[PDB]
């Protein structure tokens, strides 16, 4: 029941046909992303992986707004879309929290993985990174987060 | 400034135009650990570069400029960089402003950021030494660069002078016909390091030089380091410039004692 | 910093979301 | 502290394995040394694959994995 | 042979002899609709063998199905160019592609691998090694029951 | 087997796969079993080559 | 074949529908207590 339809898979509920054209359009953008473009550069190669983290994030904001913001789908369709692995359950669970409404991924708040026990730089608000920049006179030595290619996922931002 | 400070740096080579990481065909089977061809004999596998640096056309501002990067793109020196304005290294020729920021680091590194070594090499190849500041570049392979046509030794000297002139302050050039060797000395170490990468495995012949269609078949002009100068006029001149730069830091080594008191 | 100043700046970044580029 | 592991997209593992088909660039020199470090742990991965095999009444099985 | 199970058969009647042909219609739905339509609409009939490319391919029946448009590219890497007698499909307007004996992989990922020749009539195809023309067409097995002829 | 029992030792709770998921270098996902086994065929053929 | 590289999942395998597995047809009367959940992977996983 995660991804391919088997006999143990339950039939889809009512509102799935109206959301299915957008979910098919995310699905074919991942297939172009999965394939290897033969890239010599190390900086181009993780740039391809950032497209996968973004395409994953956007399809989960799609199902999140349909149920928690617009209420356009029944809960029986939402429980089906979680079990059939359309929407990332643990990512939606942070989006419900306060301060985490626009979080890019779960790997960027995971403190144990960092050298310093900190969050990712993409979690720091753009007002604050501009401030110590004014101390130095140099703008920003930060463009994209190494694990996501996130330009800053903070709430105020 | 007119070339560099106003522009953004352009893309010399597209990523689909970048050459294959596999070398051509040397032996029978390709080794996938060392990335070489095995089981046979190699056939003098050097080749000329299909690309080159265009100082005024390709220089411009980069993302290394906005971040405070000290070092220069080595693929920009080769004429190969595919990032353009996205690249984290500087796309312009080293100058007296940036070389002043390469002061503590340049003792052990080069202008591209590569560590130097104690011994030189048996053939005076790629990177320099942290024992000797060598500002002179040897030029060889001039027969292979000109694609085996003949020229007079006075005219060879000028064709070396022009292409090396753009790459920085050229101290002196003295082409030798007895040994087909160019000894090109610069003002700075950082411009010798830039020019060594930039004109290595290139062609000397100009687009009007009647062999511009056929120039890729060559080997290019070798650019290694230059040994000590054996004629005694320059050795006394070496002794002179050793003494006068010594006294310059005889001044400052009693100023920081004067600060100490 | 005020909330109305924050709402005007998040419209300046281009790509509509956390991959929205500054400058 | 201790937050548990981030569950990642299954497309992230696919793309990394499709990238490592042809390692001719010099960017792959450290990863080649990681393939030789992994060789010590290969009979452990074989045991986890073979004990989690599908039984004849099920069509497909989904399993949690851990990948370098 | 890792190739899938074929689904649609169309016997060609040339002047040299009968070319029996089988097609992959599930794995390649679009190029069957450009093929099985133009057989029954007659636009393939009296088509000369146009251009032989030695060791690469030979080309015939170049005329165009509908609106002079292209074909949506579909590839299965179970279906590759490794043999002779494999039908292909050029990216140009509605034009066939029959592979020779050298069977190179340089023509792959640039054309659409589409169908085979049933092995009795590969010897008729090897007679070409005054071009041949297409007289009659009989579609013995249509996979597209619904779309074709409706 | 009944005549020569080999008893487990109580100290050994270290467990290779748990100490390996502590580091940065390993991540989790969920995939098909046939996909996981086809990966390990590709991966082990790289190591031996 | 010995020369064939081990074939890729998402291109060759993921789009095909699976065949049926081995199930015995349960009696509608005798097997009333088991026949809803017998052939599940982790059969009664979602019961308290
Ligand atoms: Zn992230
Ligand atoms: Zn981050
Ligand atoms: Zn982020
Ligand atoms: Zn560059």
């Amino acid at each position: 029941m995660p991804r391919i339809k088997t006999r143990r898979s339950k039939p889809a509920p009512d509102g799935f046909e109206k959301i299915k054209p957008t979910l098919t359009d995310f699905e074919i953008q991942l297939r172009d992303a999965q394939k290897d473009k033969s890239s010599k550069l190390a900086a181009k190669s993780n740039e391809q992986l950032w497209e996968i983290m973004q395409l994953h994030h956007q399809r989960s904001r799609y199902i999140y707004t349909l149920y928690y913001k617009r209420k356009a789908i029944s809960k029986d369709l939402y429980d089906w879309l979680i079990k059939e692995k359309y929407a990332d359950k643990l990512l939606i669970a942070k989006w419900r929290k306060t301060g985490y409404e626009k979080l890019c991924c779960l790997r960027c708040i995971q403190k144990n993985e960092t050298n310093n026990g900190s969050t990712c730089i993409c979690r720091v608000p753009r007002a604050q990174l501009e401030e110590e920049a004014r101390k130095k006179g140099t703008q920003v030595s930060f463009h994209q987060c190494v694990h996501c290619g996130c330009r800053g996922c903070a709430s105020t931002d | 400034m007119t070339s560099w400070r106003d522009k953004s740096a352009k893309v010399q080579v597209k990523e689909s135009e970048l050459p294959s990481s596999i070398p051509a065909q040397t032996g029978l089977t390709f080794n996938i650990w060392y990335n070489k061809w095995s089981q046979g004999f190699a056939g003098n596998t050097r080749f000329v570069s299909p690309f080159a640096l265009q100082p005024q056309l390709h220089s411009g501002k980069t993302r290394g400029d906005n971040d405070g990067q000290l070092f220069f793109c080595l693929f920009f020196a080769k004429g190969m960089c595919c990032l353009g304005p996205k690249c984290e290294y500087l796309h312009h020729i080293p100058d007296e402003e940036d070389i002043g920021k390469l002061a503590l680091r340049t003792e052990v590194l080069d202008c591209f950021g590569r560590e130097k070594f104690a011994d030189y090499r048996e053939d005076m190849g790629g990177i320099g030494s942290f024992r000797k500041k060598n500002k002179t570049l040897y030029v060889g392979g001039i027969d292979g660069a000109l694609n085996s046509k003949h020229l007079k030794p006075a005219q060879i000297e000028s064709r070396i002078r022009f292409v090396f002139s753009r790459l920085g302050d050229i101290d002196r050039i003295r082409y030798v016909e007895s040994k087909n060797c160019g000894f090109v000395k610069f003002k700075y170490q950082a411009n010798a390091e830039f020019a060594k990468e930039a004109m290595s495995n290139q062609t000397l012949l100009l687009p009007s030089d009647k062999e511009w269609d056929d120039r890729r078949e060559g080997t290019g002009l070798l650019v290694k380091w230059a040994n000590e100068d054996p004629d005694p006029a320059a050795q006394k001149r070496l002794q002179e410039e050793l003494k006068l730069e010594s006294l310059n830091m005889m001044v400052h080594l009693i100023n920081n004692n004067t600060n100490s008191a | 910093f005020t909330k109305s100043e924050l709402k005007r700046r998040r419209k300046t970044r281009k790509g509509d979301g956390p991959w929205g580029s500054w400058s | 502290l201790y937050t548990p592991k981030a569950e990642m997209p299954p497309e992230h593992l696919r793309k990394i394995i499709n990238t490592h088909s042809d390692m001719a660039s010099k960017m792959y020199n450290t990863d080649k040394k990681a393939f030789l470090g992994a060789l010590k742990y290969l009979p452990h991965a074989i045991l986890k694959l073979l004990e989690n095999m599908p039984h004849p009444w099920e069509q497909a099985k989904e399993v949690k994995v851990l990948y370098h | 042979n890792i190739e899938p199970q074929t689904t649609a058969k169309c016997i060609l009647y040339t002047t040299k002899g009968n070319i029996a042909i089988e097609l992959w219609a599930k794995e390649c739905p679009e190029t069957c609709k450009r093929f099985l339509s133009m057989l029954s609409d007659g636009t393939f009939t009296n088509g000369e063998f146009k251009e032989l490319k030695p060791t690469q391919w030979l080309m015939f029946n170049a005329n165009s199905t509908g609106e002079y448009r292209t074909v949506a590219e579909e590839k299965n890497p179970r279906i590759r160019f490794n043999r002779d007698g494999l039908l292909g499909w050029d990216r140009r307007r509605n034009t066939w592609f029959i592979t020779v004996l050298a069977d190179s992989k340089h023509v792959l990922n640039d054309c659409n691998v589409f169908g085979k020749i049933v092995g009795k009539s590969i010897y008729i195809f090897r007679e070409i090694l005054y071009p041949a023309v297409l007289k009659d067409v009989e579609i013995t097995i249509p996979f597209f029951e619904d779309i074709f002829g409706s | 087997n009944e005549l020569h029992p080999t008893l487990p030792t109580n100290h050994n709770k270290t467990k290779l796969l748990k100490s390996l998921k502590n580091t940065k270098y390993f991540q989790q996902t969920t995939i098909d079993w046939v996909e996981a086994g086809l990966q390990l065929c590709r991966q082990g053929h790289n190591m031996l080559n | 074949d010995d020369d064939e590289p081990p074939l890729s999942y998402e291109q060759h395998i993921e789009n095909i529908e699976p065949l049926d597995p081995i199930n015995l047809p349960l009696d509608s009367q005798d097997d009333e207590y088991v026949k809803d959940w017998l052939y599940d992977s982790r059969p009664l996983e979602e019961d308290s």
